[PDB]
């Protein structure tokens, strides 16, 4: 195991949370690690994006919604989720290369979401 | 007048014509093509 998640659970409407994922070496951030999340029924979505030339731009419908910062200690990624309502049900995986298509992203198990 | 003269030549003219070529004919340019989403306008892939 070189990549792990870590946090997440129920999500009470209005209430506060908290996520992660890890990586194993600093070569292996380097270039890019981008936030993404899934969801089903939802159109799969990326999160948030760090890119490597210092200047962090995330998507204008959703760079207004997610903090994204980066801490290297544990290589863990804080992520926090904010009022979710019964439509969004979606299911997190940490992949990379989405900016390649689907040629470069790199699929393992990830971990099982459920937002009621 | 008496004799056995030459007068021309005859080939037999070939008939149909035939190439034969080898098997393998080939990559997966499917992977390139089929890839199920494409990325950003300023990341195009030289996928080789
Ligand atoms: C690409 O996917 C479609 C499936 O609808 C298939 O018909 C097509 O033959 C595929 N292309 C190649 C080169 O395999």
């Amino acid at each position: 195991v070189q990549l792990v998640e870590s946090g997440g659970g129920l999500v009470q409407p209005g209430g506060s949370l908290r996520l992660s994922c890890a990586a194993s070496d600093s070569s292996f951030y380097d270039y890019e690690m981008s936030w993404v999340r899934q969801a089903p029924g939802k159109a799969q979505e990326w999160i948030g994006s760090m890119y490597p030339s210092g200047r962090t731009y995330i998507n204008p419908s959703l760079k207004s919604l997610v903090t994204i910062s980066r801490d290297n200690s544990k290589n863990t990624l804080y992520l926090q989720l904010n009022s979710l309502r019964a439509e969004d049900t979606a299911m997190y995986y940490c992949v990379s290369n989405w900016a390649s298509g689907s040629t470069g992203d790199y699929w393992g198990q990830g971990t099982l979401v459920t937002v009621s | 007048e008496k004799g056995i003269y030459q007068t021309s030549n005859f080939r037999v003219q070939p008939t149909e014509s035939i190439v034969r070529f080898p098997n393998i004919t080939n990559c997966p340019f499917g992977e390139v093509f089929n890839a199920t989403r494409f990325a950003s306008v300023y990341a195009w892939n030289r996928k080789r």
